[PDB]
């Protein structure tokens, strides 16, 4: 009867930024997914593939949690399919993308009178992201032709901005907590059940 | 990568920027107006002055990206916006010498005072000083004394001032490639690249000059019937012809003829429709006014007031020994952040401002999609326009009666309607000609059509010959008459509010129809009705991202500035009028003054 350590993902007292989101693999415990699911806590609680309805009836081989700070108006990219700065650029969901969704607004946590600048995103990059993929790059963004000599200037931009987190901001601009789940099913021991 | 992707991805670091810096900003500056102390000054300079220094050298990288090169007219337009030099095509010496003659001109005309004769401690400044005299005494002399001593004390300090000032503005205009600073200020409403709605700076002077000849006759039987009240009032100062004498048009300048009510309403038995009784007798507060405000906006489909709104907003007078700027505001401070500022009191007009106010953040809230750069009214005259038109439903009896605060034992009697139509005239209509000559002497005086030695004498003959309104003392040219209104003296140009008067009502007009509103214009209440919100809100969205004609388009289905709107508004004061001057004298002779 062990249980699966959730409550150091979701409680944490402080999540990483969406561009070097955290991963935390989840492995060998019980995970009671229905307690999460019905306990009116979240904004967004939305799964692809399985069902958030009892499916704590299921065994995985490996659960993934994966979790950031973005902003209210940025949690739709979070999703199959989405466009947009934090979907190509920063955290990438595949088109057959089978877990859950979980965002709850954290302006008590993560605003700050003066603003909270600790969470930032990738605002350029060459490229768009695989799914899961992770860029934690510091290189300066070349958006000419005149090499940026890693100091930014004309046409050379640091590709990394930071949110401006302040307590009146409106909803869609509010720090939002983001927690992935991602349920992996390999030709392998199926070591999470969790009644 | 193009020139374009270049400056795309200039515009996009540019955004995330500039909603921080722009929002600190705002913030230091809520901080100060909300709660006056010398730390929270120090705080909104700070912050001011890095956004200052931000878009100063943003404009500088911008200019680095030529326009010519650019296809994608939405970003052309975010580019040309930020990459306007002001002040800044002008030597370093020049800019400077410019900017200590305004801050010279807007000091004088804050600071500026007059005292009586015979004490030289009893001195008045225009706020509250001279404006109370000018709109509350009947007194001539009081108001005569106070008209010339404004003019003749502060205005020739600003005389020396305001021709370097011409010289200098000119300067910057001209090497932005402008013809004179009056063309730069008609560039507001220049639209480019956009088939069948582009629009020329000198197309304005044609429009405003065309709408105005139609304008013209409601004015002249304006101010044939304001002459006959007022003559019966002062038999020995005004003559049955001439102009009116520019001291007794019930502000400084006769800017508004509001405060001439009192001696020109036609029915002075038949009461105001004053609710502000009404509305003490139900315990209303400041919270419950922008609730039935707020209401009247989701009547007509748009959104409810945010959560920030009401828990950020100052409703009420902070009062004990926390200060505060009373002066109703509308904030938009980016990232979702919209405040209104308001030392609301339970009083009808409150009421009524409350709606105008929270029109501006409803403009705000829909246009907080667009690009930062593009976040404001299609041009000057836009915002304003749709705050007055909010007020226009909410005071009207129908609506005042649906909402519980007019009583349904109250009907309308074309007696009390003549007295606010007239009401409406002398504000509303008043202000045009006023607005109107002036604009146009400034646009005479930068490009040069007035000599330095005729500024006065100028501005008088066509004070007499448009306006209609007489110097009461003759001035000669170490006056700066024009100068002693704000606008002038703080270089804001003026026309906007000619455009906005006459876009309020093509746009209340379009909404009426939307709304179905049987009868005349001035009854309509737009309430329920999620067609006309609707209509009105596909412009609001647009914010800036659209040529101003396009705009306007959307809302009343023409291209154009129009006046027949404002004329049908008035059509039933019109005919009153014609009827009431039938034995009275209609135009003006220039030649007669009061000091003969
Ligand atoms: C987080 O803490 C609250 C209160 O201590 C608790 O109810 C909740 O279950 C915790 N979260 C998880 C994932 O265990
Ligand atoms: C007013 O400003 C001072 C600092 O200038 C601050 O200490 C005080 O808390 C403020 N009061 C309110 C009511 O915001
Ligand atoms: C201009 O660029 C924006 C974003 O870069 C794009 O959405 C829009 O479609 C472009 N417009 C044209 C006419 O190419
Ligand atoms: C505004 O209306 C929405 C429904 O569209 C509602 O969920 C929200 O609570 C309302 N907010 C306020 C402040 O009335
Ligand atoms: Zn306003």
């Amino acid at each position: 009867t062990n249980l699966c350590p959730f409550g150091e993902v979701f409680n944490a007292t402080r999540f990483a930024s969406v561009y070097a989101w955290n991963r935390k693999r989840i492995s060998n415990c019980v995970a009671d997914y229905s307690v999460l699911y019905n306990s009116a806590s979240f904004s967004t609680f939305k799964c692809y593939g399985v069902s958030p309805t009892k499916l704590n009836d299921l065994c995985f081989t490996n659960v993934y949690a994966d979790s950031f700070v973005i902003r209210g108006d940025e949690v739709r990219q979070i999703a199959p399919g989405q466009t947009g700065k934090i979907a190509d650029y920063n955290y990438k969901l595949p088109d057959d993308f089978t877990g859950c969704v979980i965002a709850w607004n954290s302006n008590n946590l993560d605003s700050k009178v003066g603003g909270n600048y600790n969470y930032l995103f990738r605002l350029f990059r060459k490229s768009n992201l695989k799914p899961f993929e992770r860029d934690i790059s510091t290189e300066i963004y070349q958006a000419g032709s005149t090499p940026c000599n890693g100091v930014e200037g004309f046409n050379c931009y640091f590709p990394l901005q930071s949110y401006g987190f302040q307590p009146t901001n409106g909803v869609g601009y509010q720090p939002y907590r983001v927690v992935v789940l991602s349920f992996e099913l390999l030709h392998a021991p199926a070591t999470v059940c969790g009644p | 990568s193009t020139i374009e992707e270049q400056a795309k991805t200039f515009l996009d670091k540019f955004n995330h920027e500039a909603e921080d810096l722009f929002y600190q900003s705002s913030l230091a500056s809520w901080n100060y107006n909300t709660n006056i102390t010398e730390e929270n000054v120090q705080n909104m300079n700070n912050a001011g002055d890095k956004w200052s220094a931000f878009l100063k050298e943003q404009s500088t990288l911008a200019q680095m990206y030529p326009l010519q090169e650019i296809q994608n007219l939405t970003v052309k337009l975010q580019l040309q916006a930020l990459q306007q030099n002001g002040s800044s095509v002008l030597s370093e010496d020049k800019s400077k010498r410019l900017n200590t003659i305004l801050n010279t001109m807007s000091t004088i005309y804050s600071t500026g005072k007059v005292c009586n004769p015979d004490n030289p401690q009893e001195c008045l400044l225009l706020e509250p000083g001279l404006n109370e005299i000018m709109a509350n005494s009947l007194d001539y002399n009081e108001r005569l004394w106070a008209w010339e001593s404004w003019r003749s004390e502060v205005g020739k300090q600003l005389r020396p001032l305001y021709e370097e000032y011409v010289v200098l503005k000119n300067e910057m205009a001209r090497a932005n490639h402008y013809e004179d600073y009056g063309d730069y200020w008609r560039g507001d409403y220049e639209v480019n690249g956009v088939d069948g709605y582009d629009y020329s700076r000198g197309q304005l002077i044609e429009d405003v000059e065309h709408t105005f000849e139609e304008i013209k006759p409601l004015y002249e039987h304006l101010h044939a019937y304001v002459r006959a009240k007022l003559m019966n009032a002062y038999p020995s100062y005004i003559s049955p012809i001439g102009c009116l004498p520019a001291h007794l048009l019930g502000d400084m300048w006769g800017r508004f003829w509001t405060n001439l009510y009192s001696l020109t309403v036609p029915f002075g038995q038949k009461p105001n429709i004053d609710v502000t009784d009404a509305m003490v007798d139900q315990a209303w507060d400041a919270q419950r006014i922008f609730k039935e405000a707020e209401k009247f906006f989701v009547s007509v489909g748009l959104p409810n007031m945010t959560q920030g709104f009401w828990e950020n907003s100052m409703l009420t007078d902070p009062g004990n020994v926390q200060k505060a700027v009373c002066h109703p505001t509308a904030w938009d401070l980016g990232k979702g952040d919209f405040r209104i500022l308001m030392c609301t009191k339970v009083t009808m007009d409150d009421f009524l401002t409350a709606h105008h106010e929270m029109g501006h953040i409803q403009y705000d809230m829909a246009y907080a999609a667009q690009p930062f750069l593009l976040r404001n009214g299609a041009n000057e005259g836009f915002h304003e326009a749709v705050g007055e038109i909010m007020s226009l439903s909410a005071a009207t009896p129908k609506h005042l009666k649906s909402i519980g605060l007019l009583s349904p034992d109250f009907q309308e009697d074309n007696e009390t309607e003549i007295n606010f139509l007239l009401k409406q005239a002398l504000t509303i209509v008043g202000t045009l000609p006023f607005t109107y000559m002036l604009e146009k002497w400034r646009w005479m005086v930068f490009k040069g059509e007035i000599p330095k030695d005729q500024w006065m004498k100028k501005w008088w003959e066509m004070k007499r010959e448009i306006v209609g309104v007489v110097e009461p003392v003759p001035h000669d040219e170490t006056y700066c008459d024009p100068a002693s209104l704000f606008h002038v003296s703080n270089d804001y140009s003026f026309i906007r509010y000619y455009t906005r008067t006459l876009y309020q009502f093509q746009f209340q007009e379009a909404l009426c129809q939307a709304a179905k509103h049987e009868g005349p214009l001035h009854k309509c209440d737009i309430s329920n009705s999620t067609e006309a919100g609707q209509k009105l809100f596909n412009m609001l969205r647009l914010g800036k991202s659209e040529p101003w004609t396009l705009a306007l388009e959307n809302v009343v289905g023409a291209k154009n500035m129009n006046v027949r709107p404002l004329l049908n508004y008035f059509e039933p004061l019109f005919t009153w009028l014609k009827d009431q001057n039938k034995n009275s004298f209609v135009g003006w002779s220039t030649d007669w003054s009061p000091y003969a």
